């Protein structure tokens, strides 16, 4: 999981 | 937004439909490319190209179980263009390059177009 | 084998697929939960799903166009789902994550379940 | 495009  | 992105989650779902694909599992249609036929997901094919895309938007065209592609269309470029929608992974070889290239042109799937084109260029 | 990739491909299809659902195009099937309706594609559902995978393999309910879920399933929460399934995004907030965690461990999304236990970890 |  990112922190688009 | 303030959303968390799953990396791996658009490769994940392109995995599951191709083996949704490989196992006969909901293909709505098949694809007559002369005398060689490929089932498929309407929505799969929609999605990667211009062609498919603006044939199944079609009132009438949306429900057809069948669709035969125009008779100049070689199988095996079109089984590797299949391929490619339902995978990312593009067979390109010496010997189905032009075959390849003009599947994609028809198909209007204009990135394989482009590598092709760049494929070819190298080799002159 | 020797093929080539296109890095995009997968999230181009997911990004025409979420596309086609915003314009309701050849959506087969309407998710209940409680009084609210949400359409989508069985293949989408299928592809993210451990529970939708196994609701359209079977031979009766693969054919249904309408799928009623339990009660107790939150709408809010299965909406956030849903756009995740058709974007790679989740929507988790303080205020949805018991609810997006509970819809995620009935639906079988076991990634979503993942991150939603390792953020309630971090706030304890 | 990439070699994968
Ligand atoms: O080279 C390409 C690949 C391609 C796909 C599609 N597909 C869609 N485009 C926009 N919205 C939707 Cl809903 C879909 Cl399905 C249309 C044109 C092209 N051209
Ligand atoms: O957490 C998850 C996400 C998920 C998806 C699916 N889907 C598929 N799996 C295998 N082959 C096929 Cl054909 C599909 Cl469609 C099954 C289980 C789970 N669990
Ligand atoms: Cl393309
Ligand atoms: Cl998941």
């Amino acid at each position: 999981w990112v922190i688009p | 937004d303030s959303c968390i992105q799953f990396t791996r989650h658009a490769s994940d779902v392109l995995l599951n439909l191709n083996r949704l694909r490989s196992r006969d599992i909901l293909t709505d249609v098949v694809i007559v490319v002369s005398r060689e036929q490929f089932r498929a997901h309407k929505t799969v094919l929609m999605a990667c190209s211009g062609l498919f895309y603006s044939i199944f938007t079609d009132q009438l065209k949306c429900n057809l179980s069948v669709i035969n592609l125009d008779p100049e269309i070689n199988p095996e470029g079109f089984c590797i263009l299949l391929d490619f929608m339902y995978t990312s992974r593009l067979n390109l070889r010496e010997g189905n390059i032009m075959a390849v290239m003009a599947t994609a042109m028809y198909l209007q799937m204009e990135h394989v177009v482009d590598t092709c084109r760049k494929f070819i260029k190298a080799s002159e």
